RNA sequence: GGAGGGGAGUGAAAGAGUACCUGAAACCGUGCGCUUACAAUCCGUCAGAGCCCUCGACGUGUCGUGGGGUGAUGGCGUGCCU
RNA sequence: UCAAACUCCGUGAUAGCUGGUUCUCCCCGAAAUGCAUUUAGGUGCAGCGUCGCAUGUUUCUUGCCGGAGGUAGAGCUACUGG
RNA sequence: GGGGAUAAGCUCCGUGCGUCGAGAGGGAAACAGCCCAGAUCGCCGGCUAAGGCCCCUAAGCGUGUGCUAAGUGGAAAAGGAU
RNA sequence: UUGUGCGCCGAUAAUGUAGCGGGGCUCAAGCACACCGCCGAAGCCGCGGCAGCCAACGUGUUGGCUGGGUAGGGGAGCGUCCUGCAUCCGGUGAAGCCGCCGAGUGAUCGAGUGGUGGAGGGUGUGGGAGUGAGAAUGCAGGCAUGAGUAGCGAUUAGGCAAGU
């Protein structure tokens, strides 16, 4: 019947993507993709079998609109007015790493496969990584015409 | 005249509460409670009988068009190219065939490249 | 005030099991030639003669 | 009020097609 | 090596020795039987267009009859009254593919 | 200390001991295998990794027209009756 | 325990009232409307259901021909009124 | 169409109009009456409706020509405004 | 100055964003008009098994249509007890109980085998019923959760040595 993967079948990669100017939306969700594995065809729901992935640059991250600044991330500690909220420039500012996970965190699923998942999900303000020993294939964003 | 009632219940109370070996709690020691998960259970178990078809139909299709993509085609095409074509291959087979060999899956990539119409979205 | 359900097995018999006891520290003791075992606390008054050894 | 327009206004949708029960 | 054979409403993929379940077909066990193709192939290359596929044909031995898996079926609804007890074992048919 | 029990005995059998034909379920525990302490569960069902037991064809261990117990994880899912 | 004790008996009092009424499958399958009603939460008959016999397409649908209506609309020096 | 304030998830009538009642499944974020469609049982087979194809969610960050700068989209009036 | 298609302000409530389902989206993932494909249901089809109505034929075969269903009407059946009649097993171990392996479209079944146990049971046809319970703030007995918790019955007050 239908092909299952068992235990000794993964093979891991680890990817690492630029974000010079690049779509937040676009970004996040090729990430969420390699993440949870769309692009393979061992693909199975129950297992996580993507890829590792590097971000960089992510103080590079430029929005539309005025979502610099009219856009609100919030919060609620669970106290009473304890909601507390920030725009997005502020956020950069303060750490650029949070916007960009708290986006991709929304593009999966928030069950215990998706935080067994962002383990393998690795961000850095500047251009650079530790992760050279694995030698991350620079993955380039594209679009497949039909 | 006087029917003791021991035997007559005494088997569907078997019946069920070996039907419910693996249940966790009042479903696996008390009839009452029992038949009322089994109820639930059996409905439960069609319902999944039907909808498996579509469980598995999503998986092969999620394999086989992560498979063209790597190869850079879209599943849509891939499939408006094998109808055109008369191929006869089914999903559950393509996505086999996606797993174990990707080169004979290539193969009917290209064939479905060269079947497909040269200006996909004309008004034909 | 009055319970609402029948609390079950698994926190019926977890919290039952913090109702244990411990066993007390024990120690020997050289009772006139030969030997029994004895807390720590009642050691000086084994080796003076007090602690009724059965 | 709000509730009540909230309800109305969500049988606009599409796969409505303009009508619901008890609005 | 392998190919793909058509039968039941359905598709199998078969090599030689592969048993397969399918549904009553009409032979005696150890009879044999032909069957319809829809892809082969041979190592790398493959057979694909129907008249090739209507050359080529499948060749099975009759293993066995055989009854699949008891299916117990309650339907019910609730408030009501209704339960519907019923069951199910779907009559197979091993096959166990000789040659190509 | 005694209750009570272990041997030795009676007896066809003490899984017939004056609480005694048989001796169910709820209920109460002891061992053996799996599983469970980053997780939101009408408590199940469909797919299913992994481990443990078993039957059989073989070969220094090994898949199978298998079967059974547990079952990580994913999807679906709003108790029974009046 | 007293706006008329307690016990036995009549007595298994009676309730247009509440609750409850146990094994399986197969076939067909509603209604919540009308008149009356010391009557409006009940009931009687008609209505809609099925079972059996009888009558055989009489039912229903579409087309064509024949028939009365005073609704929408419009109209008013064509009446009654503004 | 009446009563009501030409308000009510209000109330009262009509209707070879519907569905629910007695009817599951899919879509509608969850949602008896809405749209689709009326479940003999099985299959790890295929084509479609309503609806929808950036990720969560299977399917198109589809093609072509123009508008939108308001996060309109993803509630709203009288009225105001190069 | 007219008519248009999208737009702006007016806009405004109380546990927490909170009038896209969320992330996010104008480098449309938004509106309109045409075009191309696709996904999608227990719908239709495809391969199989059962069933009801009718019809055709032959000593029960096939075919077409059909098969959601509560109140309810009708039809066909399993099971329990006692019995009339005929036969079968039974201290060389029945029943009953715990099971394992299996079966039936279902109520259910094992004349299929193991353990326990110690004397009546099965089969086919008919007869008759105290004839099938999950609910009645249902009855009788037994046992759980609460729980190893609250309390241990006054406002007088107990103690040390020795004793058996």
């Amino acid at each position: 019947p239908t092909y299952t993967p068992k235990a000794g079948d993964t093979t891991r990669s680890w990817y690492v993507i630029d974000a010079s100017d690049v779509v937040l939306g676009r970004l996040a969700s090729a990430a969420a993709t390699l993440l949870r594995g769309k692009h393979k065809p061992t693909f199975t729901p129950n297992v996580d079998g993507g890829d590792f992935v590097i971000v960089i640059n992510a103080d590079k991250i430029a929005v539309s609109g005025d979502k610099l600044t009219k856009k609100f991330a919030y919060r609620h500690s669970g106290y009473p007015g304890g909601l507390r909220k920030r725009t997005i420039g502020e956020l950069l500012e303060k750490h650029p790493t949070r916007v960009v996970e708290n986006a991709i965190i929304g593009m999966l699923p928030h069950n215990k496969l998706g935080r067994q998942i962002q383990k393998k999900l690795k961000v850095y303000a500047g251009p650079d990584h530790p992760h050279a020993a694995q030698q991350p294939i620079p993955f380039e964003i594209k679009q497949v015409a039909q | 005249a006087r029917v003791k009632r021991a035997l007559n219940a005494q088997k569907k109370r078997r019946t069920v509460l070996k039907a419910s070996k693996g249940y966790r709690g009042q479903r696996s020691r008390l009839y009452r409670k029992a038949k009322e998960q089994q109820l639930h259970s059996l409905t439960y178990a069609y319902r999944d009988r039907r909808a498996r078809k579509g469980e598995f139909r999503k998986l092969w299709i999620s394999r086989i068009n992560a498979a063209a993509r790597a190869n850079d085609i879209t599943y849509n095409r891939l499939i408006q190219g094998l109808k055109a074509a008369g191929v006869e291959v089914d999903r559950k087979n393509l996505a086999e065939l996606a797993v174990s060999d990707p080169a004979a899956f290539t193969a009917l990539v290209d064939v479905a490249r060269a079947a497909l119409p040269e200006d996909v979205n004309a008004p034909s | 005030a009055v319970p609402k359900r029948r609390m079950s097995r698994a926190n019926t018999r977890s919290r039952r099991a913090q109702w244990k006891a411990e066993a007390p520290g024990l120690v020997t003791v050289s009772v006139a030639g030969q030997q029994r075992k004895v807390p720590r606390r009642l050691l000086k008054a084994a080796r003076l003669g007090l602690v009724d050894l059965d | 009020a709000k509730r009540g327009r909230k309800k109305r206004d969500r049988k606009h949708s599409k796969a409505n097609h303009g009508k619901r029960p008890n609005a | 090596t392998y190919a793909i054979v058509k039968t039941g409403g359905k598709q199998y993929k078969v090599a030689a020795g592969d048993v397969v379940k399918v549904e009553k077909l009409d032979s005696e066990p150890g009879a044999s039987v032909s069957l319809p193709v829809a892809l082969v192939v041979d190592g790398a290359n493959v057979t694909s267009k129907a008249d090739d596929l209507a050359k080529v044909a499948v060749t099975a031995e009759v293993l066995e009859h055989t009854k699949g898996p008891k299916i117990r079926i309650h339907k019910f609804k609730n408030k009501t009254g209704y339960h519907k007890r019923q069951g199910h074992r779907q009559q197979l048919t091993v096959l166990k593919v000789t040659g190509i």
